[PDB]
DNA sequence: GTCGGTAAGGGAGCTAGTGTATGCCCCTGAGTTGGGGATATCGCCGAC
DNA sequence: AGGTGAACCTTACGTTCAACTGGATCGTGTGTAGGTACACCG
């Protein structure tokens, strides 16, 4: 599987970075990562299409990036309603769709 | 908008068969590959199965290899997953993802998904 | 005077297989290549026989737009005087080409999981292909000196082979949509030039 | 008040609507989408 | 739901004088799963 921070916290307004890493096969060689945001008791829906892209209709603030073997999501000016779980996906060799794991964002309310 | 509805299934005894059906509408089913993804209660996601756009080629996660069977029919626009030899740890909520246009290696639509509980109790 | 229907070609839902490349005539319009960009990351736009910088100051009797799909390592074969499976069996371009090609990656949109069998290319042929010729016959191609009376088997293969496009393919092995605009001009009124 | 140094006289970057140099895809090619080098006029604060 | 059996160019490369000599190794370097499944105790 992939490795992600257990939890990330940050006050509203600033920039928050969430990073996930894996071996060369998962993301290091294949640039097919894509991140999903799942709210409590809701169906996860795509947030970051491809290594760095976004499907139509999603917020502009979210931005995906790749640094060598790691893949990161940057959120600018996040609000309280962005509190949810975030997973980083990746297509590895011979299929085997690995998943990020778990990462929760909280707002200092 | 595009809908995806899972038939679902109630609590079943361990090691018993169970058929789950995902019905999709609002987009062309027969040109994209569906995925079945499980999520244990309170845990992260985990890919379970995927089927090609015509059912020729199917892939399963190593955890469910040799026990599950994912198929689909385009005549009535439906996807099926058959579960055999269930285990207590398999309890989870199942989502029937689509992989719509501009991406097929990735999961997009993520229909509501049903819940399956595997406990030896009434 | 109306904009050329380049959307109907570039934005087309599905591209035909290389062995059955389409051909759409474009005329009575203005070629505004400015809008053509910002449509996927183009992989090749190279023109022979006409300087692109002045493309907006001349037009022709007509232009033929042929669209198809080929793998990246194969796209280099779409050019005059080139050699290769496509160059001799599927799509052959005259040495005096008056026109040019455009190619852009379509992996995200045209690479099904487990293999996309909707696209086929002719892997066997008795003789090379003449310039701008289409072949669609699926007769069994005998290789040895043993006639097979049109039955697939030993030493008698099906001429067409389906492209095995997959997401996990190589960087150059992913599908690439190619649109070739052949500018044909004669002693006839010009049809397709953009703003002066 | 006069003159010499100035991310500056030659380095790097790419993304089409369009300016003067952190720009111009200028000029087109390994086809995987991009290579090095073209006239500097320069302009302006600060130390002497 | 597995073991023999015979295949079918099998599908996915890492390339140009060619083809199968008609072997799974074979010229240059291949490689394999399902099943077609019809009894069992179930
Ligand atoms: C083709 O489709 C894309 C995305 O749907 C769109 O942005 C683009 O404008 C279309 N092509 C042209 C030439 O307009």
């Amino acid at each position: 599987a992939l490795t992600q921070p257990a939890s990330v916290s940050g006050s509203p307004g600033q920039s928050i970075t969430i990073s996930c890493t894996g071996t060369s096969s998962d993301v290091g060689g294949y640039n097919y990562v894509s991140w999903y945001q799942q709210h409590p008791g809701k169906a996860p829906k795509l947030m970051i299409y491809d290594v760095s892209k976004r499907p139509s209709g999603v917020s502009n603030r979210f931005s995906g990036s790749k640094s060598g073997n790691t893949a990161s999501l940057t959120i600018s000016g996040l609000q309280s309603e962005d509190e949810a779980d975030y997973y980083c996906n990746s297509l590895t060799s011979i299929s085997t769709w690995v998943f990020g794991g778990g990462t929760k964002l909280t707002v200092l309310g | 908008q595009v809908q995806l509805v899972e038939s679902g299934g109630g609590v079943v005894q361990p090691g018993r068969s169970l058929r789950l059906s995902c019905a999709a509408s609002g987009f062309t089913f027969s040109n994209y590959a569906m995925y079945w993804v499980r999520q244990a209660p309170g845990k992260g996601l985990e890919w379970v199965a995927v089927i090609s756009y015509d059912g020729s080629n199917k892939y399963y996660a190593d955890s469910v290899k040799g026990r599950f069977t994912i198929s689909r029919d385009n005549s009535k626009n439906t996807l099926y997953l058959q579960m055999n030899s269930l285990r207590t740890e398999d309890t989870a909520v199942y989502y029937c993802a689509s992989g719509s246009d501009y991406g097929d290696y990735l999961l997009v639509y993520w229909g509501q998904g049903t819940l399956v509980t595997v406990s030896s109790a009434s | 005077t109306n904009l050329c229907p380049f959307g109907e070609v570039f934005n087309a839902t599905r591209f035909a297989s290389v062995y059955a490349w389409n051909r759409k005539r474009i005329s009575n319009c203005v070629a505004d290549y400015s809008v053509l960009y910002n449509s996927a990351s183009f992989s090749t736009f190279k023109c022979y026989g006409v300087s692109p910088t002045k493309l907006n100051d001349l037009c022709f009797t007509n232009v033929y737009a042929d669209s198809f799909v080929i793998r990246g390592d194969e796209v280099r074969q779409i050019a005059p005087g080139q050699t290769g499976k496509i160059a001799d069996y599927n799509y052959k371009l005259p040495d005096d080409f008056t026109g040019c090609v455009i190619a852009w990656n379509s992996n995200n949109l045209d690479s099904k999981v487990g293999g996309n069998y909707n696209y086929l290319y002719r892997l066997f042929r008795k003789s090379n292909l003449k310039p701008f010729e289409r072949d669609i016959s699926t007769e069994i191609y005998q290789a040895g000196s043993t006639p097979c009376n049109g039955v697939e088997g030993f030493n008698c293969y099906f001429p067409l082979q389906s492209y095995g496009f997959q997401p996990t393919n190589g960087v150059g092995y992913q599908p690439y949509r190619v649109v070739v605009l052949s500018f044909e001009l004669l002693h006839a009124p010009a049809t397709v030039c953009g703003p002066k």
